[PDB]
């Protein structure tokens, strides 16, 4: 059968301001089948309190999920989203770019 | 304006790991309001929006009974599909369904929907007439013959024209403060030099609802469709959505570019530019 | 309000 690799966007709910509380989002979409593994990373380490949306899909049947956690961005700290899927040989890591 | 209600079912087999998982979610426009997960500690139709919470125990018990029966039906359909496609019991497969109604300002049915997929490919679909079917392959034609014999299309039509419309209108009234409220995008243009000879202009739209939006770049009044990078519209997490569009421009020609924004919450389409 | 599913594939 056919398989589709996930698209990945990492971003904040509100425009980032250092020292101000926010929400870090990882939006995964366009993938098939539905089994997927997603972690939010802080300086390479796994964040524990991460929640996610109920599984749903687009008109082309591809699935999407929002993963998110509360965070306070700083100048030094680096955040990332790490995704694994059957279409991926190794976990893909996308770093949070505050201007994207 | 116009509104929609939509239900999405996902049924996923997993040999060696118990019975197929069944997940159902319900939406009004771009607002999720219910969910069901057969893998939950205690599976029930559960509220995901505040305005549905006022429905009583008869509603929730009724919807829960239905979802449990539905899960059983689609577990059976997964077994049937194996026979239709000459597949073994060892593999994992997925059935998806998506159905619902659209109503116009006057609350009348604009059109109904009921479409199914197998392993991410079109399987069978109720036509816009709500009386006939489109089958995607010879397996779905078997299902079509069964559903024609049992006059299934008539049952769907009765639901799409009746209950679906009536309950959508009910939800629209109970959640009118949010469901019938459009939030316009907050927009601005950012500028990032790539080199001495090029710069990126990025047109941002933030905090809008519903998700439907159009962002286009024009150069000298001409659409730059094939040269624009457009990210997928994404949820912010607070019900609203985000999107941006970017174009790479020659340094010194920034002012020849204009961003055009169309959204239901705006009285007129917006035109903006980079303001240094 | 969800549809009642009756007939199988």
């Amino acid at each position: 059968m056919i398989q589709r690799t996930p698209k990945i966007q990492v971003y904040s709910r509100h425009p980032a301001e250092n020292g101000k509380s926010n929400f870090l989002n990882c939006y995964v979409s366009g993938f098939h089948p539905s089994d997927i593994e997603v972690d939010l990373l802080k300086n390479g380490e796994r964040i524990e309190k991460v929640e996610h949306s109920d599984l749903s899909f687009s008109k082309d049947w591809s699935f999407y999920l929002l993963y998110y956690t509360e965070f306070t961005p700083t100048e030094k700290d680096e955040y990332a989203c790490r995704v694994n899927h059957v279409t991926l040989s190794q976990p893909k890591i996308v770093k949070w770019d505050r201007d994207m | 304006g116009s509104h929609s209600m939509r239900y999405f079912y996902t049924a996923m087999s997993r040999p060696g790991r118990g019975e197929p998982r069944f997940i159902a979610v319900g939406y009004v426009d771009d607002t999720q309001f219910v969910r069901f997960d057969s893998d939950a500690a205690s599976p029930r139709m559960a509220p995901r929006a505040p305005w549905i919470e006022q429905e009583g125990p008869e509603y929730w018990d009724g919807e829960t009974r239905n979802m449990k029966a539905s899960a059983q039906t689609y577990r059976e359909n997964l077994r049937i599909a194996l026979r239709y496609y000459n597949q073994s019991e060892a593999g994992s497969h997925i059935i998806q369904v998506m159905y619902g109604c659209d109503v116009g300002p006057d609350g009348r049915l604009l059109r109904g929907h009921d479409q199914s997929a197998y392993d991410g490919k079109d399987y069978i679909a109720l036509n816009e007439d709500l009386s006939s079917w489109t089958a995607a392959d010879t397996a779905a034609q078997i299902t079509q013959r069964k559903w024609e014999a049992a006059r299934v299309a008539e049952q769907l039509r009765a639901y799409l024209e009746g209950l679906c419309v009536e309950w959508l209108r009910r939800y629209l009234e109970n959640g009118k403060e949010t469901l019938q409220r459009a939030d316009p995008p907050k927009t601005h243009v950012t500028h990032h030099p790539i080199s001495d000879h090029e710069a990126t202009l990025r047109c941002w739209a933030l905090g809008f609802y519903p998700a439907e939006i159009t962002l286009t770049w024009q150069r000298d009044g001409e659409d730059q469709t094939q040269d624009t990078e457009l990210v997928e519209t994404r949820p912010a997490g607070d019900r609203t959505f985000q999107k941006w569009a970017a174009v790479v421009v020659p340094s010194g020609e920034e002012q020849r570019y204009t961003c055009h924004v169309q959204h239901e919450g705006l009285p007129k389409p917006l035109t903006l530019r980079w303001e240094p | 309000l969800a549809l009642l599913t009756g007939v199988r594939w």
